[PDB]
RNA sequence: AUUCAUAAUAACUUUUCGAAUCGCAUGGCCUUGUGCUGGCGAUGGUUCAUUCAAAUUUCUGCCCUAUCAACUUUCGAUGGUAGGAUAGUGGCCUACCAUGGUUUCAACGGGUAACGGGGAAUAAGGGUUCGAUUCCGGAGAGGGAGCCUGAGAAACGGCUACC
RNA sequence: GAAACUGCGAAUGGCUCAUUAAAUCAGUUAUCGUUUAUUUGAUAGUUCCUUUACUACAUGGUAUAACUGUGGUAAUUCUAGA
């Protein structure tokens, strides 16, 4: 509305991990509050890299309204990228797969009731089938 | 008591590695080290912290599975492993050499030395010895020892590596009017070159050491180590030049930095 | 009581009880491997010689070596004994054992057979065992059979078969010290270094003392 | 500075150790023969020097108490002699010998709502009073003992016995 | 790719201050009086000399887990013979 103005700054690229590590900063004027990813599909296209390869969290508002200070991290890789990028970024951009074990209070009973197992547990399992009911 | 002790908080670890205060956690760790204390630092903190090329611990750890960290030729793969003096962190792809000196401002350093250059270190002596069956041995940094050295150089110098092993080459003494060099300490490594030894037979040793302030101070033996003849040295010392410039025109230096 | 009754050769058991009185204790006096008689044992024997091995009773306690005292005793039990399943790297324990002389505790005791004899394999012998993990070492591979060890073995692998994968594995247990290389190039890899390394610490001997030698022709000679 | 590292001599061991372990790769060789060479590692191993640490040890500093005036030994108190163990030092322990240790600068004994320090509160200077608690070190895992495994424990989310 | 063998950790971490007045502890040396898996770097041309048919050095052995069969006790990270 009044040139939100992805502007770039510490533009520092790393050859070591085929990526660039760089501080955005962000004046929007008249329209605040923007979006996770609709800045990055803006500097996903001035990079020239693709679309998505790049890893954003920020967009700290600043006070007053209109002042924000981002964060993104486009990498020089597309498939590579999702070898070293964060997973709980790319379950918020959606491309890879959320896990889903159980919580905390089933899995750490489990390895409760996964001492009291002899071996297989099998050997159990056919003799509490004979005895009971005997 | 009854044990190693495979943790250490932040604040224990000293300033010369300039950590975060409100992290509220353990530090890093340095593992069992080749060379000195935790005085010297983990590559981990020479990375994310004064390079600044990664924020989190699983990334800093995926780095190294890559292979691009290298001394000496040397794999080492040990995300905490500690890292000594002048031993040079060369790298692969991205090409960089940093050697490990220090600046004027307390902490290490971080400057770049050129591709040739970067194959040898520089090593101070501990302990010169014939040994077991008649084989001659020094000692170095890290306590590298190297068989059959030039014999009978003596325990305090400076030692010259070819990097295919020790295969040392050039011994330096100690003299009026060489390179000299602190190593430690509250007014740790900037240069002062020599002016005069003492010894103080028997119980400690004392060298006065005279700088380009052109006054002098004395430290004590385990801090003093020498470079080389003097105004050649062996490496390019970084862009503080090794004064302990004064602070009341250090003020006036920093703004003449900016011009203004 | 009962009786767990099991047999060395081939391979079978199961378990078998009798009633009568002293029919059923003909067993007690004697402690572990003399001998049952056959009459008063179930009539399908007939006096044959019998490793007896052990009794169990109620509360579950076995009975080991160490008695000779006809009661349930307590003693210290490390490593070879009846216990450690499991426990943990110092362990030792303290355990209380039913042991010796045999007679009114007993709830199921254990035996094994040396002599069938004549009549009843169909309990006890009748079948072989399908026996399970065949010899994998390459040694123990031919010692199946003695089979003249030149036999260069991927001959007569114990394959089993099963048609899951619909492909039935034809597989052998993955057989273990081949006389093949490249383990013969792990020995000549030795060689390789003990010559290498042993000499070019002797040329660097010799390097030396000719270094010391030209520094000892003015060490030695010092005006 | 050494009886140091060391070398040498004659013995030495229920002869300690000195690669019968796995991975990727496939080459060269000329005599294509289960011929002869050979890459990059991974584990594990003796010995030296490190490192990570443990253990002893000198040097100073301590709260209140004389209605605490002499504590200490024949169950070592202090020292010597020689040993037994000990990771090694040492009355640590043992036999023999000598009678010694601390003190009116406060030892000894009692108390302590006494963990010890880096600090905190009030504030002219001079200080008074806390600090169980963020950091370092110690002790303990209901109360005193004893022990295995392991490089590291007298472990306690290890064990044995008694209360 | 389970278990299970083997190696390794479990001896760190966290928690409390009851004991504790030359005891611990702050600084401050000492270890010529010692040990140390792990971390590093160097690292073992002799190996038995029963003589040359002891014999595998182109590779010898046991003694076994997990597993399978039937068990016991109401029992516990309890446990048997084959």
């Amino acid at each position: 509305s009044d040139a939100v103005t992805i502007r770039t700054r510490k533009v520092i690229s790393n050859p070591l991990l085929a990526r660039k590590q760089f501080v955005v900063d962000v004046l929007h004027p008249n329209r605040a509050n923007v979006s996770k990813d609709e800045l990055r599909e803006k500097l996903a296209e001035v990079y020239k890299a693709e679309k998505d390869a790049v890893s954003v969290f920020g967009f700290r508002t600043q006070f007053g309204g209109g002042k924000s200070v981002g964060f993104g991290l486009v990498y020089n890789s597309v498939a590579e990228a999702k070898k070293f990028e964060p997973t709980y970024r790319l379950v918020r951009y959606g491309l890879a797969e959320k896990v889903e074990k159980a919580s905390r209070q089933q899995r750490k009973q489990k390895k409760n009731r996964d001492k009291k197992i002899f071996g297989t547990g099998k050997r159990l399992a056919k003799k509490v089938a004979r005895r009971n009911a005997d | 008591a009854r044990g190693p002790k495979k943790h250490l908080k932040r604040l224990a670890a000293p300033h010369h590695w300039l950590l975060d205060k409100l992290s509220g956690c353990y530090a890093p760790r340095p593992s069992a080290g080749p060379h000195k204390l935790r005085e010297s630092l983990p590559l981990i903190v020479f990375l994310r912290n004064r390079l600044k090329y990664a924020l989190n611990g699983r990334e800093v750890k995926a780095i190294l599975m890559q292979r691009h960290v290298k001394v000496d030729g040397k794999v080492r793969t040990d995300t905490t492993y500690p890292a000594g003096f002048m031993d040079v962190i060369t790298l692969d792809a991205t090409n960089e050499n940093f050697r490990l000196v220090y600046d004027v401002k307390g902490r290490f350093a971080v400057h770049r030395i050129t591709d040739e250059e970067a194959s040898y270190k520089l090593g101070k002596v501990k302990k010169v010895q014939l040994g077991k069956k008649g084989v001659p041995y020094v000692v170095t940094h890290d306590g590298r020892t190297i068989r059959y050295p030039d014999p009978n150089i003596k325990v305090n110098d400076t030692v010259k590596i070819d990097l295919a092993s020790g295969k040392i080459t050039d011994f330096i003494k100690f003299d009026a009017g060489k390179l000299v060099y602190v190593t430690g300490g509250r007014n740790l490594g900037r240069i002062g070159t020599i002016v005069h030894k003492e010894r103080h037979d028997g119980g400690f040793d004392l060298v006065h050491i005279k700088d380009s302030l052109d006054n002098t101070f004395v430290t004590r033996l385990n801090n003093v180590f020498v470079i080389g003849e003097q105004g050649k040295p062996y490496i390019s010392l970084p862009k503080g030049k090794g004064i302990k410039l004064s602070i009341a025109e250090e003020r006036d230096r920093r703004r003449a930095q900016q011009g203004l | 009581m009962k009786l767990n009754i099991s047999y060395p050769v081939n391979g079978s058991q199961k378990t078998f009880e009798i009633d009568d009185e002293h029919r059923i204790r003909v067993f007690f006096d004697k402690r572990i491997g003399q001998e049952v008689d056959g009459e008063a044992v179930g009539d399908e024997f007939k006096g044959y010689v019998f490793k007896i091995s052990g009794g169990n009773d109620k509360q579950g306690f076995p009975m080991k070596q160490g008695v000779l005292l006809p009661t349930r005793i307590k003693l210290l039990l490390t490593k070879n004994v009846s216990c450690y399943r499991p426990r943990r790297d110092g362990e030792r324990k303290r355990k209380s054992v039913r042991g010796a002389i045999v007679g009114p505790d007993l709830a199921v005791l254990a035996l094994v057979i040396v002599k069938k004899g004549e009549q009843e394999l169909e309990g006890l012998t009748d079948t072989t065992v399908p026996k399970r993990l065949g010899p994998k070492r390459a040694n123990n591979i031919r010692k199946f059979f003695g089979l003249s060890k030149e036999d260069d073995v991927r001959d007569f692998v114990i394959r089993r078969e099963v048609t899951k994968g619909e492909k039935t594995y034809t597989k052998a247990p993955k057989i273990q010290r081949l006389v093949t290389p490249q383990r013969l190039q792990r020995k000549r890899h030795q060689r390789a270094l003990k010559v290498r390394n042993a000499q070019a610490q002797r040329e660097a001997a010799a390097e030396y003392a000719q270094l010391l030698a030209k520094r000892l022709s003015e060490r030695k000679a010092e005006k």
